[PDB]
């Protein structure tokens, strides 16, 4: 709820709830989350099967 | 181990275009007089 309410973050950051994954959606393409103690872990590159990565780089 | 997944939206992309055409039809013929008013014989004089 908070990540979808920030005036400068509301558009471009797609999130979920799991049972979260701060991906990108529309316009802005680059996203990055960083913390110190809690987590902000993993990479899980979105760019899939070259084509997705290639389409962006082209 | 979690194995827990997520869910997204149905996003589809399509390109649509509708086209038409045009043709001009004309019908004409060499003039052989023309529909006149008071078609009567005449006797010109100078």
């Amino acid at each position: 709820s908070q990540i979808e309410a920030s005036p400068t973050i509301k558009d471009g950051v797609n999130a979920s709830v799991t049972g979260m994954i701060i991906t990108k959606a529309g316009d802005n393409d680059f996203v990055k989350v960083t913390s110190i103690t809690p987590t902000t872990s993993i990479a899980a590159t979105t760019a899939d099967t070259a084509s997705a990565a290639l389409a962006s780089i082209e | 181990t979690r194995v827990h997944s997520y869910r997204g939206v149905l996003i589809i992309t399509d390109e649509l275009t509708v086209e038409a055409g045009s043709r001009v039809s004309l019908s004409g013929y060499v003039s052989d007089g023309g529909t006149s008013d008071v078609f009567t014989i005449c006797r010109l004089l100078d």
